[PDB]
C-alpha cells in the first residue's frame, strides 16, 4: 500500500478522487492499492497526527508527499517522522523539495531536488560559453549564505578559466532595516554580470532597490538559483527581464503527473527489491510506542531503493536525500513577461537555443552591441 | 501586559527553584511596568508525545521563550530536538540549557536555537594554545568518523593553516568498532609522538586497550584527549599520565537556570520597547503563520551581553554558541584526577603542579624521534638501475668487475614480477648500479640506513585529475612519495617546473637532453612528417612521462601528442623490442640512456643532438633535514673526481 498526502492549494477532491480510481493503473509490474490523505492546514500536530492516524491504521509501506504554498521549515518535520518511525516517505513539489544537506542518521527522507554545487555548476557552464566572467556576487543574511560562498569559491578552482571575481557583498535585505545603508552599497558596483542568493521577499526588495538604483538596464546580467523565484508560474514586478535561473526537469507538468511519477518509483523499487527476495517488507507503524534500533531488513530495502529507470528518466539518489545526475534545464524571462526555455544540459555538455545573448531595452526594440560582428566562413 | 515564558525541566525539583527565582529576578528587575510569568512540563520519553506536549504547552500560553534541558537518560542528542523543531516552525527562540552537540550550530537546520554552553567542537582551541604553549609541531590528529567528530577537525585544520602547519597524517575511524589496531600500526611508523584523540566514551576504551597492547603509551609519547573521552568506561584502561579537560559548571543545571533567566528578563524589556508588540500564535492548530516579530527577538537575544551571572559574564556568538567559556586542565597520577592547569579566556596559565608524562619523566617530553632508517623507491632503468633475480639460496650471485674489483649490490622488494597480470607477489629481487652505488656512497658518508623496495605502478609519475572530481593528485612514484610511503627518491628523475611546486630537489649529478631513436630527415624544430601526422611513422612515447606532458603543453606538438595517443608503451625495454624488430617508428627520450643502448644495442642510431637541456637529481618531500647535506655531499663529489671513474666504469665501457 502507497498513501498520498496533499497540502494547500485549491481543493482538489476531483483530483484526489482521479488519484484514488486507478487502483490498477498498470504502471509497474504488480500495483499496492493506493489510499489518500488530506490535511486542511499544514502545522506540527496537524500533520503529526494525520500521518501517525494513517500510518498506524493503514498498515502502509510507503508515503508520497505533496506540497503547499512554499514555506519553510516543513521538511524537517517530515525528516523527524521518518527517522522515527522507519517509514520511508518522497517529496514530490514545492518548497518541501529544497535539499537539506545534514539529515538525520538513520532517516529515509529522498526528497527530489539539486544541492547549490551542482546549480553552480550548470550556472558556470553557461559563463563559460558567452565568456563573462565579471562575477559580482551578491547574497543576503540568509541561514544557507555560508555554503553558496563556500561553493562559490570551491568551483571556481574547478575550470580553467581565470574568473577574475571583482566583489562579493552581504546586506540585511530583511522585512525591517536601514534602506539608505543598503542603497549607498549598491550605488557603488561596476561589473556586467551578477549571482544573487535570496529568498522571494528578499528577491523582490533586492530588485527593486537595484532598480530604484539603475542596475537593471540593457548593461548587465543578472543570475538566481532555484531558491527565489518562487512559484514559476506567477512572476512579480519589478523583476528584471534576462533573468537566468536552473531548474530541474519536470517544471512544467501537472500535480496528477508528478504524483504518478511518485508512485512508479516506490513501486518499481518494490519490484526490484522482490526479484532480489520474493518478498514486501512489513510496515513498522507504531508511533504511540516509537521502539525500533536499527533493523537490517528495512536498512536493505532502502539500500535497494536508491537507484530506479524507467520512462527513459534517470532517477539516482545520492546518500544525501537529493538526487544525482539530473538533467537540468534553463529558463529565462521573455519579453512579455513569461517564463521559456533557454538551454538544456544533459550529461554535462551545454547547449543554448539562441547563439548570441537577446539584449531588450527599456522600450524593447533589441538593441545590438555596436563592437559585436558576425564572420562567415567554410572549411 | 503579562509577558509568559515557557521551560521543559528534568525532575520537577528543578521546576520549584526555577519559579523561585524568576520570581526573584522579577523582584529585582522591572519598574513596576512589565510582568513574566512562568510555566513548565517534565520530559516523557516518547519524542513524538514530547512534541504533541510541546504544542499543547504552546497553546496553554503566549510563550515568548523555552528553555530545554536533559533528561537522567544518556541519550542527550535526541531529546531537544523535537522542542527545537516545533519552536522552530513560529520562530519562538529556544534555548538550551546544558547541550553540548556540534550538530544544533548548524543555523540552517535548526532555525533558532541558542545555547548556554560551547560545543565539544570548541575543545580545539585549547589544544592550539597548549601546543603554542610546549613548543610542539608534529601533530597527529585521530578523530572518529561521526559529524560530531568530523566538525573539531575542520577548525582546528582552518587555524592549522592559518599558521601553515600543515598538521600530520588524520586517522579517521569507525565509531563502534573493534580490532582498531590496524590504523595505530600505520600510524606508530610515523615521526610524531603526540596524538590527539576526540571519540565516545566507548570507543575511547577500545583505543586505549590497543594502544596498551602494542606498547604506543611508552615514555616519550604525550597524550592529551577530551572532556567526553576520560569519564565512563574509558577511565578505567586509560592510560596513565594523559593531559585532559573539563568545564567548570558542567551539569549543574541550577546556574544555568538562573543566568538564562536573567538574560531572557533583561531581552524582554527591549523586546517590547520597539512597537512590535505582536503576540505570538496561542494555539498548535490555529494559525499555519510564522512570527511577524521572531527574528528581531532572536537578534536582540543573541547581542543581549549579561553583567554578571553565577558562571560569570555570558555573551553569544554570531553561530549562536557561546563564547569565552574556560576550562581546567586534567591530568592522571596514580589513578587521581589532579588539577594542573586553568584555561583563561585565550591563554593557559598553571597552577604550582607538575605534570607527570606517561614515562614518568619530569622534564617536558620533546616529540619527534628522530629517524635513521628511511625507504627508498627506485624504478626499473638500463644503465642505471639494474635488476636482476636473487641466487638460489636467496642471497645474490657474486660477481666482479672486469678490472678485479666486486661489484656491490643490496637486496630488493618490489612489484609482482609480472606486470600484466598478478594480484599481489613481492618477491624480493637483486639490485645494482651506477645509481645504487652512489646511493651506497651517500648512505656512507651520511650515517643512515636505507631500505630500498622498487615502485608499484612501474610509472616515472605524473598528475592527473581523478574522474567525477577536480582535486588533482599524483600517480606513480610522485604518488608513492608524496603520501608517505617513501622518504627518498634514488633514481634518474628529471627536473622540471611540475615537481618543484611540491619538491625540494637536489643539484644535478648528470647533465642530459633529449634526443630520438632511428633504426640504422627527423629534426627537432618541426618536421612535416611529425607536424602532419602520416599513416606508417607513429611518433609516441612510454606513458606518464614528462616528455608527454611537455608535448601536451605545446600547440603543434599538441597536434602530435593528440596522434600520438592512440600509442603508449610502459616502459623503455617494450619500446626498444618495438623499435628493433621495425614495429615503432619514432621514439624520443633522455640522451643518456639513448646513448648507452645504442653503444650497446648496435644497427641503432639517435637522430639529432640534444636539443633540451634538464638534470637529474635526488627526490625529497618538502622542508626535509637532508637536503642540504646531500646537495653539499653531491657537490663534494663532483669536486673530488668521483663521478669521473664511476661513469668510467658503468656509463661508457670503452666503446
Ligand atoms: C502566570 O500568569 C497567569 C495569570 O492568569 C497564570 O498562568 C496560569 O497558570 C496555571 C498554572 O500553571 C495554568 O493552569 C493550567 O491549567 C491546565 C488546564 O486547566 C492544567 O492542565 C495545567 O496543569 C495548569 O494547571 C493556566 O493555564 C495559566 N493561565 C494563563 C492564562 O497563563 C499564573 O498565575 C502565572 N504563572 C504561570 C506559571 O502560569
Ligand atoms: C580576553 C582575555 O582573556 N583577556 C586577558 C588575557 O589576555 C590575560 O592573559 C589574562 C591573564 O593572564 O587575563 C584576561
Ligand atoms: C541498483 O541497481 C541494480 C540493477 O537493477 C539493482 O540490482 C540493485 O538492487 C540496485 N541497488 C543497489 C544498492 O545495488
Ligand atoms: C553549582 O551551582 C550552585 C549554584 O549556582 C553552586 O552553589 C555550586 O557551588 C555549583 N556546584 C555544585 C557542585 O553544586
Ligand atoms: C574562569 O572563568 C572566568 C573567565 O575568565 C574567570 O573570571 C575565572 O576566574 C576563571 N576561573 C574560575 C575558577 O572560574
Ligand atoms: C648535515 O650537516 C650538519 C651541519 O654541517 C651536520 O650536523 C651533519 O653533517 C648533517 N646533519 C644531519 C642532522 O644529518
Amino acid at each position: 500500500t502507497v498513501a498520498v498526502v496533499f497540502s494547500s492549494s485549491g481543493p482538489p477532491q476531483a483530483q484526489f478522487r482521479a488519484r484514488l480510481t486507478p487502483q490498477s493503473f498498470l504502471d509497474l509490474p504488480l500495483e499496492i492499492q493506493p489510499l489518500t490523505v488530506g490535511v486542511n492546514t499544514t502545522n506540527p500536530s496537524s500533520l503529526l497526527t494525520q500521518i501517525c492516524g494513517l500510518l498506524g491504521a493503514a498498515h502502509v509501506h510507503g508515503i508520497v508527499f505533496e506540497d503547499n504554498v512554499d514555506t519553510e521549515a516543513v521538511a524537517q518535520i517530515l525528516d523527524f517522522i521518518s527517522s522515527q518511525t522507519h517509514v520511508p516517505i518522497l517529496s514530490i513539489s514545492g518548497g518541501s523539495a529544497v535539499v537539506l544537506t545534514p539529515k538525520e542518521p538513520g532517516s529515509a527522507f529522498l526528497q527530489l531536488g539539486v544541492s547549490l554545487e551542482q546549480q553552480l555548476q550548470v550556472l558556470f557552464k553557461v559563463l563559460e560559453e558567452y565568456d563573462w566572467s565579471a562575477f559580482a556576487v551578491i547574497t543576503s543574511l540568509h541561514p544557507g549564505h555560508a555554503l553558496f560562498l563556500e561553493g562559490v569559491r570551491a568551483v571556481a578552482d574547478a575550470s580553467h578559466v581565470s574568473w577574475r571575481l571583482l566583489d562579493v557583498v552581504t546586506l540585511e535585505l530583511g522585512p525591517g532595516g536601514p534602506r539608505a545603508r543598503t542603497q549607498r552599497l549598491l550605488r557603488q558596483l561596476d561589473a556586467p554580470v551578477f549571482v544573487a542568493y535570496c529568498s522571494r521577499e528578499e528577491a523582490e526588495v533586492l530588485f527593486a532597490e537595484a532598480a530604484q538604483a539603475g542596475l537593471v538596464g540593457p548593461g548587465h546580467v543578472w543570475l538566481v538559483p532555484n531558491l527565489a523565484l518562487g512559484s514559476t508560474d506567477a512572476p512579480p514586478a519589478t523583476f528584471p527581464v534576462g533573468l537566468i535561473s536552473v531548474v530541474t526537469e519536470s517544471w512544467r507538468l501537472s500535480l496528477r503527473q508528478k504524483v504518478r511519477d511518485g508512485v512508479a518509483i516506490l513501486a518499481l523499487g518494490a519490484h526490484s527489491y522482490w526479484r532480489q527476495h520474493g518478498t514486501l517488507p512489513a510496515p513498522a507503524g507504531d508511533c504511540r510506542v516509537h521502539p525500533g534500533p536499527v533493523s537490517p531488513a528495512r536498512e536493505a530495502f532502502y539500500r535497494h531503493l536508491l537507484n530506479v529507470t524507467w520512462e527513459g528518466r534517470d532517477f539516482s539518489f545520492s546518500p544525501g536525500g537529493y538526487l544525482v545526475q539530473p538533467t537540468m534545464v534553463v529558463i529565462a524571462l521573455n519579453r512579455h513577461r513569461l517564463w521559456e526555455m533557454v538551454g538544456r544540459w544533459e550529461h554535462g555538455v551545454l547547449y543554448m537555443k539562441y547563439p548570441v545573448w537577446p539584449r531588450y531595452s527599456a522600450s524593447l526594440q533589441p538593441v545590438v552591441d555596436s563592437r559585436h560582428l558576425t564572420v562567415a566562413t567554410l572549411e | 501586559k503579562i509577558v509568559n515564558i515557557g521551560a521543559v525541566l528534568s525532575t520537577r525539583k528543578h521546576e520549584q527553584m526555577f519559579r523561585e527565582a524568576v520570581n526573584q529576578a522579577n523582584k529585582r528587575h522591572g519598574s513596576w511596568k512589565i510582568q513574566l510569568n512562568a510555566t513548565s512540563v517534565t520530559h516523557k520519553p516518547n519524542a513524538i508525545q514530547m512534541a504533541l506536549s510541546v504544542c499543547e504547552d504552546l497553546i496553554s500560553s503566549q510563550v515568548y521563550a523555552i528553555l530545554v534541558s536533559h533528561p537522567p537518560t544518556p541519550n542527550d542528542h535526541f531529546t531537544p530536538t523535537p522542542v527545537s523543531y516545533t519552536a522552530g516552525f513560529y520562530r519562538i527562540p529556544v534555548l538550551g540549557l546544558t547541550t553540548r552537540m556540534s550538530i544544533y550550530s548548524d543555523k540552517s537546520i535548526h532555525l533558532s536555537f541558542l545555547r548556554t554552553v560551547p560545543p565539544y567542537s570548541h575543545q580545539s582551541s585549547v589544544w592550539f594554545e597548549m601546543m603554542r604553549v610546549y613548543s610542539w609541531n608534529h601533530i597527529i590528529l585521530l578523530v572518529s568518523d561521526d559529524h560530531e567528530g568530523r566538525a573539531a577537525q575542520k577548525r582546528l585544520e582552518t587555524l592549522l593553516e592559518e599558521r601553515e602547519s600543515k598538521a600530520e597524517k588524520v586517522l579517521q575511524f569507525d565509531p563502534g568498532t573493534k580490532n582498531v589496531t590496524a590504523l595505530l600500526m600505520e600510524a606508530k611508523e610515523l615521526e610524531a609522538r603526540v596524538i590527539i584523540l576526540s571519540a565516545s566514551e566507548d570507543d575511547a576504551a577500545t583505543v586505549y586497550r590497543a594502544a596498551a597492547m602494542l606498547n604506543m603509551t611508552g615514555s616519550g609519547y604525550v597524550w592529551l584527549v577530551g572532556e567526553r573521552e576520560i569519564s565512563g568506561n574509558a577511565l578505567r584502561y586509560a592510560p596513565d599520565g594523559i593531559l585532559g579537560l573539563q568545564l567548570i559548571n558542567g551539569k549543574n543545571e541550577s546556574a544555568h537556570i538562573s543566568d538564562a533567566v536573567g538574560v531572557v528578563a533583561q531581552a524582554v524589556h527591549e523586546l517590547l520597547e520597539k512597537e512590535n508588540i505582536t503576540d505570538p500564535p496561542r494555539g498548535c492548530v490555529g494559525n499555519t503563520n510564522i512570527w511577524k516579530t521572531g527574528p528581531l527577538f532572536k537578534r536582540v537575544l543573541m547581542s543581549s551581553k549579561y553583567a554578571d551571572g553565577v558562571t560569570g559574564r555570558v555573551e553569544f556568538n554570531e553561530d549562536g554558541d557561546r563564547k569565552f567559556a574556560n576550562y581546567s586542565i586534567m591530568n592522571l597520577q596514580n589513578r587521581k584526577l589532579v588539577q594542573v592547569g586553568i584555561y583563561n579566556g585565550t591563554h593557559v596559565i598553571p597552577n604550582d603542579r607538575k605534570i607527570i608524562w606517561p614515562g614518568g619523566e619530569t622534564e617536558k617530553p620533546r616529540g619527534y624521534q628522530m629517524s635513521t632508517r628511511l625507504k627508498i623507491v627506485t624504478i626499473h632503468q638500463e644503465p642505471f638501475v639494474y635488476v636482476k633475480p636473487t641466487l638460489s639460496d636467496g642471497t645474490c650471485k657474486e660477481e666482479f668487475t672486469v678490472n678485479g674489483d666486486p661489484v656491490k649490490k643490496v637486496i630488493c622488494t618490489g612489484p609482482n614480477d609480472t606486470s600484466p597480470g598478478s594480484p599481489r607477489h613481492t618477491v624480493p629481487q637483486c639490485c645494482y648500479g651506477f645509481c645504487i652505488d652512489l646511493l651506497i656512497k651517500l648512505a656512507r658518508t651520511m650515517n643512515f640506513t636505507y631500505e630500498v623496495h622498487l615502485v608499484a605502478d612501474g610509472k616515472f609519475g605524473t598528475q592527473e585529475r581523478v574522474n567525477n572530481s577536480n582535486k588533482k593528485e599524483w600517480n606513480g612514484m610522485m604518488g608513492e612519495l608524496l603520501s608517505g610511503q617513501a622518504d627518498m627518491i634514488v633514481a634518474p628523475l628529471t627536473i622540471n617546473n611540475e615537481r618543484a611546486q611540491y619538491i625540494e630537489f637536489s643539484k644535478p649529478f648528470k647533465y642530459q637532453g633529449l634526443t630520438i631513436l632511428v633504426k640504422k630527415r627527423i629534426t627537432g624544430i618541426n618536421d612535416p612528417r611529425l607536424r602532419n601526422p602520416s599513416d606508417k611513422f607513429i611518433y609516441a612515447t612510454v606513458k606518464q612521462s614528462s616528455v608527454d606532458i611537455y608535448f601536451r603543453r605545446q600547440v603543434e606538438l599538441s597536434t602530435m601528442y593528440r596522434h600520438m595517443e592512440k600509442h603508449n608503451y610502459e616502459s623503455a625495454a617494450e619500446a626498444i623490442q618495438a623499435v628493433r624488430d621495425n614495429k615503432l617508428h619514432a621514439f624520443i627520450w633522455d640522451s643518456a640512456v639513448l646513448e648507452f643502448e645504442a653503444s650497446q644495442k648496435c644497427d641503432l642510431v639517435t637522430t639529432g643532438e640534444l636539443f633540451f637541456r634538464s638534470g637529474f637529481g635526488i627526490g625529497m618531500r618538502k622542508d626535509s633535514p637532508w637536503k642540504q647535506n646531500v646537495s653539499l655531499s653531491i657537490l663534494k663529489s663532483h669536486e673530488n673526481g668521483f663521478m669521473e671513474d664511476l661513469d668510467k666504469t658503468w656509463v661508457r665501457y670503452q666503446e
